[PDB]
């Protein structure tokens, strides 16, 4: 991963992914989201990410 | 006033009936598989000053 002045982009879409899997996941630091309930995610459609 | 007399209570998956108390006062885990896979983990406290 790039620096923080110089932090990577990525465009993504046209996909099927399932986030309930990775909120399970306990390699991580800290995993906590805004506004939106991350047990919901499997509910919403976007137009990118 | 005390900077921290009042507590707001960030609690979910429990949505109330109208006119409901909410007085149980529990660090908010589960002991099961959906808190990090293991118990004590995930263990918020609801109430934040």
């Amino acid at each position: 991963f790039a620096s923080v002045y110089a932090w990577n982009r990525k465009r993504i879409s046209n996909c099927v992914a399932d986030y309930s899997v990775l909120y399970n996941s306990a390699s991580f630091s800290t995993f906590k989201c805004y506004g939106v309930s991350p047990t919901k995610l499997n509910d919403l459609c976007f137009t990118n990410v | 006033g005390g900077n921290y007399n009042y507590l707001y209570r960030l609690f979910r998956k429990s949505n109330l009936k109208p006119f409901e108390r909410d007085i149980s006062t529990e660090i908010y885990q589960a002991g099961s598989t959906p808190c990090n896979g293991v118990e004590g983990f995930n263990c918020y406290f609801p109430l934040q000053s």
